[PDB]
RNA sequence: GUAACGGGGCUAAACCAUGCACCGAAGCUGCGGCAGCGACGCUUAUGCGUUGUUGGGUAGGGGAGCGUUCUGUAAGCCUG
RNA sequence: CCCGGCGAGGGGAGUGAAAAAGAACCUGAAACCGUGUACGUACAAGCAGUGGGAGCACGCUUAGGCGUGUGACUGCGUACC
């Protein structure tokens, strides 16, 4: 019978963006 | 006249600095350098 | 006289075994084994048939007469865990582990 | 030429967390924590071994004035006259003697009643 | 009966059969020491002086061992002033056990 | 939210004047111990005595040490 | 040989110097998670300790009293870099 094998994987990290207005702009 | 008997002349050994190695020492954090600046960096300095 | 019988790697999380095997520690083994028959859930069936076991162990290779036996010890471990993978949203992913356990029943006449 | 740090430092650590049994939660098991209790603990020790001292004259002096004014005269005039009389007995002594004997004590009572007179 | 004496800058209070601890002594183990002054002495009536040192009462004790106290630790430290020291002590002492309580 | 004595409470437990007591610190004194620097003796050299005095500490300067892995002393010594 | 689904897992027997060397196999620490015993805890307010301190349990001891564990109540006290 067949031994238990794992993997992995890591994302590009998207560039997110803070659509909503400035904290404190301009 | 034992390989194991003999010894230097005294005061001609003296040990050496070692930078950061505790408080103890009286060296650790900065060994000497002093707070930020110029003449903290790695390889900091000035022409002569 | 102490007979032990074990049920290692069990499919199971440690804590929701632990449920079902305070309802039973210090009965007498007949009334443990109508306890359990009547409690529905997964960890019951598996706990009966480890404590079925000992009560075989404890008549066939040692002394007889399981009329006056007790549940002296019962206790649950922790086994080894399998890692898996879940995809979430935007692009990212979660590990997920799958827990195992290991359960120990020891009965005694005295 | 290479030195492996493993032996050492496990018997630093070891040596730290047995001084911190008794500790509440993660203060006795973790290393990071234990340190800065034991620290604290040292610092504690070395006040109070000051604090003592002014503690214990503090209950001699009140266990004192209860007994003195029992007898019929205040804790300071008491020990004026007594001073006035020439008497060394220290307050340790003369509480103790005011708890375990009732005699001795009217005894002195007596005789700084009559020098202060 | 019971008397009182001070013997190192400080004052106890002893009965007959009794075993005491003080400073340390430049004596030798087995012989006995004498206290020539008291500042007290009780049983029924209270022989005790105005002047201090009671005329004609001596004390009788002899030592016992001499021997060190327990360790105590003794820690200074500065929050972030990067400074920290510590040092251990024990203390000598003296051991007599009270033979004779002469008025 | 009392909220402009720390409280309780106070017609003296408030204020002015005089006086005598006592409490009160890691300050001073008493007892025991450690170390640094001088002066004077002996060893007349290491050293051993008599004393006087000093010992909060960051940046930083000076002086003494503990422990770890390798080489000699090692065909030695310890160890079923 | 026995329980179990002609399972997985165990309990005996046997080999071996050793199976707590059983193939997930030399030794096998820490974080982390449990079972058992002793003491404390349901009128009590805060960097969780430190100084004082009853009571209880266990061991020794010739009383005397010590040693270990716990810790009611109480003075002081706002982590580290
Ligand atoms: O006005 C405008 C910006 C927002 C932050 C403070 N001043």
């Amino acid at each position: 019978v067949a031994v238990t094998v794992y993997e992995a994987w890591r994302q590009l990290g998207y560039k997110g963006s803070w659509w909503w207005p400035r904290i404190r702009g301009p | 006249m034992r390989l194991n008997t003999l010894s230097p002349a005294e005061g001609s050994k003296k040990a050496g600095k070692r930078l950061g190695r505790g408080i103890g020492s009286g060296l650790g954090k900065t060994g000497g350098r002093g707070h930020k600046g110029q003449k903290s960096r790695s390889g900091g300095g000035v022409r002569r | 006289m102490e007979t032990i019988a074990k049920h290692r790697h069990a499919r199971s999380s440690a804590q929701k075994v632990r449920l079902v095997a305070d309802l039973i520690r210090g009965k007498k083994v007949s009334q443990a084994l109508d306890i359990l028959t009547y409690t529905n859930k997964k960890a019951a069936v598996l706990v009966k048939k480890v404590l079925e076991s000992a009560i075989a162990n404890a008549e066939h290779n040692d002394g007889a007469d399981i009329d006056d036996l007790k549940v002296t010890k019962i206790f649950v471990d922790e086994g080894p865990s399998m890692k898996r993978i879940m995809p979430r949203a935007k692009g990212r992913a979660d590990r997920i582990l799958k827990r195992t356990s290991h359960i120990t029943v020891v009965v005694s006449d005295r | 030429a290479r030195v492996k740090r493993g032996v050492i430092a496990r018997a630093r650590h070891k040596k730290i967390l047995k001084q911190a049994k008794g500790y509440y939660g993660a203060r006795s098991r973790v290393y990071r924590v234990a340190f800065q209790a034991v620290i604290k603990a040292g610092q504690y020790a070395y006040r109070d071994r000051r604090q003592r001292k002014r503690q214990f004259r503090q209950l001699w002096i009140a266990r004192i004035n209860a007994a003195a004014r029992q007898n019929g005269i205040s804790y300071s005039k008491f020990i004026n006259g007594l001073k006035k009389a020439s008497v060394e007995i220290d307050r340790k002594i003369l509480a103790d003697i005011a708890v375990f004997d009732k005699v001795a004590f009217t005894a002195l009572v007596e005789k700084a009643k009559a020098a202060l007179a | 009966m019971y008397a009182v004496f001070q013997s190192g800058g400080k004052q106890h209070r002893v009965s007959e059969g009794q075993t005491v601890r003080l400073e340390k002594l430049d004596i030798a183990t087995g012989e006995t020491v004498e206290f020539a002054e008291v500042l007290m002495i009780a049983n029924g009536e209270e022989v005790k002086i105005g002047v201090p040192f009671v005329d004609g009462g001596v004390i009788k004790a002899e030592v016992v061992a001499h021997g060190r106290g327990e360790k105590v630790k003794i820690v200074k430290f500065r929050r972030r002033k990067h400074y920290r020291k510590q040092q251990g002590h024990r203390q000598w002492f003296t051991d007599v056990k009270i033979t004779g309580i002469s008025a």
